[PDB]
């Protein structure tokens, strides 16, 4: 029935699904054909689609995230020492009631935590989440004082699709290069930032770059904060600077070429400290300083 | 009744509020005490292999033994003169060497122990079945403990590694040995040694007979090792509820290097460690030892060389005092290896009220 | 070598109470290795484990409850429970695993010795021991107190049962210092030996006897040899002489 | 206390070193790309030297041709180099009457046997003789003795036991033993000559070889008057204890630190290793002894001099010195090795524990371990070599060969296997 398949079904829509929610989706459908009475016949199946997907995978971290909350979940589940048809069911039902739940999610960010930005207070925004952009529309929506700088990302140039999305919305911007990033930080207030995933030690694993925007946000005392949806903590440690499980290459040197053709291998994954995090934003209520860390242990019961 | 008063050298001005005076050559005791007791303070008084994990393993070990060779009298029940004999055993450990948190920590649980069997059962069948949970207890929350964190730290290191290291800490030299046998991988240990215990050269020596690429260093020689070399690891004694890594002696002065020079360090502890204490600083409550320790001049400890000193109470206005234990920063380590697989510092007391 | 089932169908039923000897844990449950209901691997789950500390207490290599769920009977996928158990059933379950260990420990010894396959061996057992007596342990421990149960069915090796008795349970050396004084003494000797056969007995010095003492189950030739040496002190008594036993 | 004279026991140990030492001198040979007798002069110069006397017999045109191109034979050098030149192979007895006949000898004269290195100051040990000659009037030479490293096990050729007094610093016995290379004799010998009168008794083993002796004008009239003594450590000194000239005393200097002469070749290696390490305490190739020499200091024991060039992408482990003008290539592994000075490495060379003399080329795709290759003799593509492999003088190591475990090369252009000609004995080629 395949997974990979679902996941490949959605490509030009997006901008609401939160990937991982469609995923988990995905995970239940695969899950709802083989009889999930069973325990012997299906988790083991599940880990072995899991592991297919992981290896399989090209660009993406949160997958992971996504499907052991799923096992955690399904854990949860078969603690009521009752019957197994009905709590099958109530396993079966809680796919689509999940994806309906990160709507819902997303208008209470919306609605609630949204009081950042309100005396034209000047917004530096970096890495593409989904969040920060209804935040965005929904505070305009709203109607209040506000001004945003954009950094330029380039992975495949997506600063200029940001640019666009700002657009259709009707708000003056303006396009700022991450060298000259130092320069300004004295009109602009506050740094927001949308990440890929959350560590266990508390610290962000973003884009192209952020640890270095972290460091002179440091620097500066303007306050570096992460606005995202509260599914994406992974059992992921960066124990050093320059560490991540990546699939792409973690500063190759190259050999001596002459025609320019081994060049753009540099860094488009960072990682920053736990320290420089001001306000965390998730659904979840208003937590930050080690909650994320404390979810895990409750999560693992470790 | 035991000894009291005569304190040698000078008391000093500053860092004075725990003990660092004593017996250490016994004279007239109470005519009922089990020599292991003693002998185990003997070792504790003048030990330089242990480092806060085999201590209360040790303790353990020997209240285990205490146990089998306990007799309950005819007239008075098993808990009657137990606990006082307890305390007289406590208080002996203290004047001796100062209690961990780890010994706290087995005390308490021996205090819920005997609280739990109330004076009613017969002799041989109670302790058969004390010693026997007892042992199954050590053997959950410490041994398979410290191999859980093994097993951690195997899948935690990469490809091609040169590390700075330092102390007597068990767990440690049990992970660099592993790395060294059964990892088979490209592994350097650069070793750094301490005056007041010779824990440094301990490690170098075991390192040795396993045979090992071994750099040998110093506190003072740091500028010129890093001029390539990557990992940093420590080895902790107990942290608090504030977060603060309160362990032994050149730990933070390394941290704060390592900071400095790019990237940061790596600590390991046990899940049974984590006290309710709360102190933020070394002037608290400090392990402070004889000044006989900072007298041999260099190269070895038994060498007694007449050089320049060799005078303390003669000397006018001399204060020659060292410090054991300290108060490293809460930001400077990021890696926490514990029970829980992996996590961050700043979790403090996550598993103090989970128990 | 170590394989193939220990009862007569390979794969368990519903209700059927079984035994893990867990190798890791602590991811889904643990899919780890059966000694009930042959050696090829079942699952647990970390649902039903937890009744009332929780990653202490199993680990590696110590004995762990099972109660059979659910069976698929095509392919092989067997579903286990630690928590759905009997409440004492536990302590059953454990005393079951026990024995099912205790009868593979019994039949690798003879496998390994007469160079001959474990799975007809077991097959050869498990039909008066494992069905009419109860557990195969038990029957076992009853045969060896006094047999009964291993005349059902004809023996094919008689060796290998000889080595498994030993292995349950032998010359036990003694030695007799005769140090006679008396009138008539050959005779004497004669009469003792005659008495005490009825094991081994050679001679090596004049004053000295060595005899070794043939035991069932190791504990009965303390009985045997005392009473040897009674019946020496009995001989020499009459006559006028003395035997000084060490 | 001033004015004292050196005579030098060089071209003694020949033949010892069997493959090398036939066409050039013993002493001559380089210890870490320069020269052995230069250090040996630099340490008599810190001892206290005002003339230079060599021995030399075997290819000494050589010696003297150094000795003319060297910078003491300028008149900026407060010692002279005058040579003794005499007959073919003798022993130092037959040595020690030829200087008899000739007649220097004046005072406390400095007699060295062979040629060490060490860092311990002198001037003190100086002192100390005599204070003890002061003494007595019946005393007559130094012996120099250091602690050796705990328990002895890589000492099989001098492994000699020394009984000795605390008060005096005195021998009592000397004896050689071939125990741990051979179980035939695991031994030790006490004669009662010296009991009732020393009585602190002090059995020890573990002392290493120095052979530095500070000697009295005693010593060449007494191997004048005793010509039965043709050596100076196994016969002489156990003849003196046996009171050959009675009431006589002998000295015994005891130094924590390290001293070792040069001896045989895992010797020579091990020597050399320390040399690089920070052992010897002034002793370093960085401070230039030679003027023409341009060393300079790095980090993790590392020593490059001018001009030495190495190309990118080269791990290297610890302790490593580099002669000047050489070029190596890319993906080398190189560990615990001297490279010699204008040496051409090729490339993908993996090196552990070796040792390469002065002009030497390294053939592309090769593995040296623990093993020495001589001046201006090459190695090929594709060598594999194991742990103690001497290669002599110009020998040429062709295409594709294997070698095993201690195989000896012959130097000179006989009774070993291999030759200087092409290609080593895998297919019979040469003389």
């Amino acid at each position: 029935f395949n997974i990979t398949e679902t996941y490949l079904r959605f490509l030009e829509e997006d901008t609401e699904m939160t990937m991982p929610i469609a995923a988990i989706e995905a995970l239940v459908t695969l899950l709802r054909i083989k009889t999930p009475e069973t325990a012997a016949e299906m988790i083991n199946t599940i880990k072995s689609s899991t592991e297919e997907l992981i290896k399989s995978i090209p660009n993406s971290v949160s997958l992971r995230a996504g499907c052991d909350i799923f096992m955690r979940f399904v854990l949860r589940n078969l603690h009521l020492y009752g019957d197994w048809e009905n709590c099958k069911q109530h396993l079966i039902e809680n796919g689509q009631l999940f994806v309906s739940r990160a709507k819902k999610s997303r208008n209470k960010i919306a609605e609630i935590g949204v009081d950042f930005i309100a005396d034209d207070d000047i917004i530096l925004v970096h890495g593409y989440s989904r969040a920060v952009f209804s935040l965005l529309n929904h505070a305009a929506n709203k109607f209040i004082r506000f001004r945003c700088v954009v950094t330029e990302s380039r992975p495949s140039k997506q600063g200029n699709q940001l640019y666009t999305l700002l657009e259709q919305k009707g708000i003056p911007v303006t396009l700022i290069v991450d060298s000259a990033v130092g320069a300004v930080i004295d009109k602009v207030d506050k740094v927001f930032v949308g990440a890929e995933g959350v560590a266990e030690s508390g610290g962000i694993i973003n884009l192209v770059g952020t640890y270095s925007v972290g460091v002179l946000a440091h620097n500066a005392r303007k306050p570096f904060y992460v606005v995202t949806e509260s599914h994406k903590f992974v059992r992921m440690f960066p124990l050093s600077s320059d560490d991540l499980p990546m699939a792409g290459p973690p500063l190759d040197f190259t050999r001596r070429t002459d025609d320019l053709e081994d060049a753009l291998r540099g860094p488009t994954i960072d990682y920053t400290a736990q320290e420089y995090i001001t306000a965390l934003i998730t659904d979840l209520g208003v937590l930050t300083p080690s909650a994320v860390s404390e979810e895990l242990i409750k999560m693992w019961y470790d | 009744p035991g000894i009291s008063s005569v304190i040698p050298t000078v008391l000093e001005q500053s860092f004075d509020n725990s003990s660092l005076i004593s017996v250490k050559e016994l004279l007239l005791n109470k005519d009922l005490i089990h020599p292991s007791i003693l002998l185990l303070t003997s070792h504790l008084a003048h030990y330089k292999i242990v480092g806060s994990i085999p201590r209360c393993i040790a303790m353990l070990e020997v209240f285990q033994i205490v146990i089998k060779d306990y007799q309950t009298p005819k007239g008075t029940t098993l808990s009657r003169n137990l606990t006082s004999y307890l305390s007289h055993q406590i208080d002996l450990l203290k004047k001796a060497r100062p209690l961990s948190v780890t010994m706290g920590n087995a005390i308490r649980w021996l205090k819920q122990e005997i609280s739990l069997i109330d004076p009613s059962t017969p002799d041989k069948a109670a302790k058969k079945d004390l010693c026997e949970k007892i042992g199954q207890f050590a053997k959950e929350k410490i041994e398979l403990a410290d191999q859980l964190i093994i097993d951690n730290a195997s899948t935690q290191i990469e490809e091609s590694t040169t590390i700075v290291t330092y102390g007597s800490s068990k767990v440690l030299t049990e992970l660099l040995l592993h790395n060294a046998i059964s990892l088979k991988k490209n592994i350097k240990v650069i070793v750094v040694d301490s005056r007041p215990l010779f824990e440094g050269r301990k490690m170098a020596e075991t390192l040795r007979n396993a045979g090992v690429n071994v750099m040998y260093a110093l506190i003072t020689s740091l500028d010129t090792i890093f001029n390539d070399v990557d990992y940093v690891f420590l080895g902790a004694h107990s942290i608090l509820s504030n977060g603060f890594l309160y362990s032994r002696a050149g730990t933070a002065m390394l941290a704060m290097s390592a900071k400095r020079r790019n990237i940061p360090v790596l600590v390991c502890c046990e899940s049974l460690k984590f006290s309710q204490r709360v102190q933020l600083d070394s002037v608290t409550f400090n392990e402070l030892a004889d000044p006989n320790d900072l007298v041999n001049i260099d190269y070895e400890n038994p060498v007694e060389r007449r050089g320049n000193k060799g005078a303390l109470l003669n000397q006018f206005i001399k204060e020659r005092k060292f410090e054991k234990k300290k108060l490293a920063m809460e930001n400077k380590p990021k890696g926490n290896k514990i029970g829980g697989k992996k996590g961050s510092e700043g979790e403090s007391k996550d598993a103090s009220n989970e128990e | 070598t170590s394989h193939c089932r220990f009862y007569e169908n390979k794969y368990p039923e519903i209700d059927d109470i079984v035994m893990v000897n867990v190798q890791q844990i602590a991811e889904m449950g643990a899919y780890v290795k059966l000694l009930e209901y042959d050696n090829i691997e079942g699952m647990i789950l970390l649902s039903e484990l937890s009744r009332r500390s929780i990653q202490k207490l199993i680990r590696v290599g110590k004995n762990d409850v099972a109660v059979v769920l659910r069976v698929d009977k095509e392919k092989g996928y067997i579903d286990l429970s630690k928590r759905r158990v009997s409440s004492e059933d536990i302590i059953k379950c454990e005393e079951k695993y026990q024995k099912s260990k205790t009868v593979h420990s019994i039949l690798r010894y003879c496998a390994e010795k007469f160079q001959i396959p474990l799975e007809e061996l077991y097959k050869t057992i498990a039909w008066p021991l494992s069905r009419k007596f109860g557990h195969a342990y038990e029957a076992f421990k009853l045969s060896i107190i006094d047999e009964t149960v291993w005349e059902g069915i004809e023996p094919p090796s008689k060796d290998v049962l000889d080595e498994l008795k030993n292995y349950i349970s032998v010359k036990i050396r003694a030695d007799v210092e005769v140090s006679c004084f008396s009138y008539e003494g050959i005779d004497a000797i004669k009469d003792a030996l005659k008495s005490a056969e009825d094991v081994k007995v050679k001679l090596v010095a004049a004053p000295l006897y060595v005899l070794t003492t043939q035991a069932l189950d190791k504990q009965k030739g303390i009985e045997q040899l005392e009473s040897a040496i009674e019946k020496i002190t009995e001989v020499i008594t009459k006559y006028g002489g003395v035997c000084n036993i060490t | 206390e001033d004015r004292l004279q050196a005579v030098v026991l060089t071209d003694s140990y020949e033949t010892r070193f069997m493959p090398l030492t036939a066409v050039k001198p013993r002493c001559l040979l380089p210890l870490a790309n320069v020269p052995l007798i230069e250090y040996t002069l630099e340490f008599l110069a810190k001892a206290g030297v005002h003339e230079v006397f060599l021995i030399c017999s075997s290819h000494a045109n050589q010696i003297n041709d150094y000795i003319e191109n060297s910078k003491w034979n300028l008149p900026w050098s407060p010692f002279k180099i005058t040579t003794i030149m005499s007959p073919e192979a003798r022993c130092t007895g037959d040595v020690m009457r030829d200087l008899d006949n000739r007649g220097i000898i004046t005072g406390d004269f400095i007699l060295v046997s062979g040629d060490v290195l060490t860092n311990i100051d002198f001037s003190k040990m100086l002192e100390f003789h005599k204070k003890m000659h002061l003494q007595d009037k019946d005393h007559i030479s130094t012996m120099c003795l250091s602690k050796a490293s705990t328990y002895p096990k890589t000492r099989t050729i001098e492994p000699a036991a020394f009984v000795l007094d605390k008060s005096t610093s005195r021998c009592i016995y000397y004896q050689d033993l071939p125990l741990p290379s051979s179980r035939e004799k695991t031994s030790i010998q006490i004669d009662p000559e010296l009991l009732d009168n020393v009585d602190e008794f002090v059995i020890r083993n573990d002392l290493i070889d120095c052979r530095i002796d500070i000697c009295t004008s005693h010593v060449p009239l007494i191997f004048q008057e005793n010509f039965d003594y043709q050596s100076l450590r196994t016969d002489f000194v156990k003849g003196v204890i046996s009171s050959d000239i009675l009431g006589k005393h002998i000295y015994a200097y005891l130094t924590d630190e390290y001293a070792v002469r040069v001896e045989s070749w895992q010797t020579y290696d091990t020597i050399s290793q320390d040399f690089l390490g920070r052992w010897c305490y002034p002793l370093v190739l960085d401070s230039n002894i030679q003027d023409d020499q341009t060393y300079s200091y790095e980090s993790r024991h590392i020593y490059k001099e001018k001009d030495v060039v190495l190309a990118q992408s080269c791990k290297i482990g610890k302790c490593t010195a580099i002669g000047s003008g050489t070029k190596i290539g890319e993906g080398t592994k190189i560990e615990n090795s001297v490279i010699g000075r204008n040496c051409q490495i090729g490339e993908n060379i993996r090196i552990k524990n070796s040792f390469i003399w002065d002009d030497c080329i390294i053939g592309n795709n090769s593995i040296i371990d623990h093993s020495l290759i001589a001046s201006n003799a090459t190695l090929g593509s594709n060598v594999r070599l194991n742990d103690g492999c001497i290669i002599g003088f110009n020998v040429k190591i062709d295409d594709n060969m294997d070698l095993d475990r201690n195989t000896k090369i012959s130097a000179s252009p006989q009774d070993l296997d291999d030759q200087t000609l092409a290609v080593s004995i895998v297919g019979d080629k040469g003389v």
